[PDB]
DNA sequence: TAACAGCTCTAACAGGAATA
RNA sequence: AUUCCUGUUAGAGCUGUUAAC
């Protein structure tokens, strides 16, 4: 199904529509991803044991 | 009781090739993606001249000419790839020298062959290639050739005649790859054309690899002493080299003297101060003048007390010295056990005491093996048996072994010198040892720093 | 109905010098005082290098000797300083290089101009380069020099030689003074000598003179774009550049890419976005992530919709952003009255419209006269006999047009590469202009972000 | 999507030097 | 390309306003 064909149907029924969204839109709210909780994990858990300066 | 602190193995570092395509075995990595300054193309065509006896002359033109056709691997099988020649591989033409710059070597050199003198012998044949000196825009990497007939000034007593050549040839800014009948003796073909592809691309001026996510703001330091037999006493040459990697895509490696008389091989606070503030110096010409946020250190001796303070006076706050000594020599060696049918895996690091790790610099490697594939690789399965594992010990850095362990894994593989998977000892080590030999023998190179290409 | 709003003539602004001497003529104060970053030895000493054919060497040899000398100017004499010697007016010696760190240009070069093909030109002369990249420690700044047989090679359609050099020795860390046969041939030589002395200091360290009075929690922001003709349509490549004063001494001036193809110069909102992510990315880590508080965002074209959008979405609540766009070509024109022998006074901003304003960034300066002092001098007297003014018009603000403006004038006075008293534009948008044509030039130049001195 | 209007920009050249 | 931006010759890019398709 082409995107404007998909916009059409949308528009012309649009009142009801349920949304669905799930941190794929925090990616773009200014939030960290998964990917980037993950490497912020790492990041304290890498740090934390060899003992190395956090923020150099 | 006889359990110990859980080792940890540190993973086979990777290499940076061309369009940054990764792999942690080198030469493989050459054949499927080309050297790693392909991209920018800094070599060009390769040109490169001759300097050797006119009777052996045409061997040289031979194994030239064998470097420009496909090689196959008969010893060491397990690991060496396919050659397949310097314009295919390299992605850059090999220029055939024209007679103006050919050069024969003079006769008396011949002569003096006889008269047993090394000095002599290295400086008549700097004179032979005297005649290269004008045209030295012409040609990139000279090939002298010694020939066997030589070999009683090749190596006696208080003289290395490839060092005194090097040494001589350095400060005129000429790359040569001294080639001996050994090259040509050499049964395995692709082994020794592996070796002289690389070492004269290198010396061009290309870079056939590099640290594959190498931190650019950390300097790696690397002390290393050598042994003239001194008439009355003894006398130590201690030289530094360093391997960072500067702001742009390259990187650098440098080795100096640390330098009026040594009788013991430790560096006092002044002169470890000065060699400590001119690798600082070294470091911020390269980075536009940023501090490096991390030095390491790898001594092949312990640090003294006032060479700790020497180190730490030379440096501001922000920076983190790790100081490191690598021990070859230890009573510990590992079998490894699941008993595996291969030896203990590289890079596994085991911390035996607080500032005491063990480190398995040599070991069996994973999916560097090209026949049989999917099993392990034992580089020096010929020599030894068994890895031998090296013993670091920390005398400075707050906390951390991976970061020392993984650093020293990760440069034991950088060697462009070496035409195997990696080395016993960091690249630091073995080009500080390198350049300490070549300033033992010549005291007329201290004032001047030199990059690794040189004595590579 | 003829009378419009009251204008205030923004003050000359001051820049910071040698002990944090203030003065807004650069070059006198570069005379009286010294450099900024000179307080600092980030460059220890300015080593050159030179790339030239082996028969225009001399021209490099003659004009490094008439940098090291004195020289008195001899056309704008009104503007110009008596050049009073590199090293005392630079407080650093210029130190001239040695045999070896002097390089000779491929014969082959001369061939390729012949044949009149630039992109094998250009990489010809990088790859003449490998003689200094074996010491590129020894070196800070090299000194590449065409011939003028070249001159078929310099420009022609869908190439720049200078730019494609620049893209080409980037990512290579050195940084090049590429001389023409101008320089040389020049009428006047305190001009040229001027000129090259201040790009070599700039090139080698940096901040030859940085601008006072400038709030470390501002960072300024300028777009511009280029066009590389396709066969079939366009290509609108477009780059943005950064200017900020960190909390370090070390003012910061760079340039990045944004990302694929553009077919409009203006950026949709995801582009937009991610861009404006970066630039505060980028001032968080030179400020140890501290946010923003003003932000302006210099535009040669309108914000669309979609632009003011990802600006208002990109930073948070509390850094207000100044969106404004400049107009170079305008139809307006002023005539100082008290009428004046010399034109307005320059920095004068008259506002039209509640968002148009007209900035006089040319115009007579004052307090910056050597002969008859107290006299105006206008800058661009030779090309024109008025001051074209420039259209400002604010997409973007809460208030006050004084606090834009003088922040788009002192941004009008720090470009080192800039010989003369100031610039028509911010160095913001010239210097993503400048790095826009070196994209278009060569495009795979988007992955990294470089500092000014690389292309200045 | 095809013209037409304006506003503004860059892309190639050429080009002379700070109130005389 | 030490610089500066003054012009010339062109094309695009946006806006529009119509006619459509
Ligand atoms: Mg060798
Ligand atoms: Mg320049």
């Amino acid at each position: 199904l082409t995107d404007n064909e998909f916009y059409q149907h949308y528009l012309q029924n649009s009142q009801h529509m349920m949304w669905f969204l799930g941190a794929g839109t925090s990616r773009s709210a200014g939030l960290p991803t998964a990917s980037d909780i993950i490497w912020d994990l790492k990041h304290r858990y890498y740090c934390l044991h060899e003992n190395q300066d956090y923020q150099k | 009781l006889s359990q110990l602190a859980a080792h940890s193995t540190i993973p086979e570092p990777l290499l940076l090739f061309k369009d940054n395509r990764t792999d942690t075995h080198p030469l493989r990595g050459l054949s499927q993606y080309g050297p790693y300054s392909a991209c920018f193309n800094l070599p060009g065509q390769v040109r490169l001249a001759y300097l050797a006896p006119t009777e052996h002359m045409r061997k040289l033109d031979a194994i030239v000419r064998e470097l420009q056709n496909p090689a196959t691997p008969k010893e060491a099988t397990n690991y060496y790839v396919e050659y397949g020649g310097f314009e295919k591989v390299f992605k850059v033409p090999l220029v055939m020298p024209q007679e103006h710059l050919r050069c024969l070597a003079l006769d008396e050199c011949h002569g003096v062959a006889a008269n047993g003198n090394g000095l002599a012998l290295a400086d008549k044949i700097v004179q032979s290639m005297s005649g290269l000196f004008r045209q030295k825009h012409a040609f990139d990497v000279l090939l002298v050739y010694l020939p066997a007939s030589w070999k009683k000034c090749f190596e006696y007593d208080g003289f290395d005649l490839h060092d005194r050549i090097k040494a001589k040839v350095a400060p005129l800014n000429l790359p040569i790859q001294i080639i001996n009948d050994t090259a040509l003796t050499r049964q395995c073909r692709a082994n020794v054309m592996w070796g002289v592809s690389v070492a004269l691309y290198a010396k061009a001026g290309g870079i056939p690899w590099k640290l594959a996510d190498w931190d650019k703001d950390e300097a790696y330091i690397g002390l290393s002493y050598a042994i003239k037999k001194n008439a009355e006493g003894q006398e130590y040459t201690t030289c530094c080299s360093q391997v960072f990697d500067p702001d742009g895509t390259g990187f650098e490696f440098v080795a100096y003297d640390t330098r009026d008389r040594k009788g013991n091989p430790y560096l006092s606070y002044q002169e470890m101060q000065s060699v400590l503030s001119k690798s600082l110096h070294l470091y911020q010409s390269s980075h536009n003048g940023r501090m490096p946020r991390k030095i390491f250190i790898h001594k092949t001796t312990h640090f003294t007390e006032d060479e700790i303070q020497g180190a730490f006076d030379s440096f501001s706050s922000s920076t983190e010295i790790e100081l490191v000594q690598i021990i070859q020599s230890t009573n510990w060696y590992g079998l490894k056990v699941d008993p595996a049918s291969y030896p203990v895996d590289r890079g596994l690091y085991q911390p035996l005491t607080e500032s005491e790790c063990l480190l398995w610099t040599q070991g069996s490697v994973m999916g560097v093996n090209q026949q049989n594939p999917g099993q392990p690789v034992f580089k020096e399965a010929a020599l030894t048996p068994l890895p031998n594992p090296i013993m670091l010990r920390r005398f400075s850095g707050n906390g951390g072994w991976h970061a020392t362990c993984s650093s020293i894994l990760a440069l034991t593989k950088v060697d462009w010198n070496n035409n195997t998977l990696y080395k016993k000892l960091p690249v630091t080590l073995v080009y500080s040892q390198v350049f300490a030999d070549v300033v033992k023998q010549t005291p007329e190179i201290v004032n001047e720093i030199y990059d690794y290409r040189f004595f590579m």
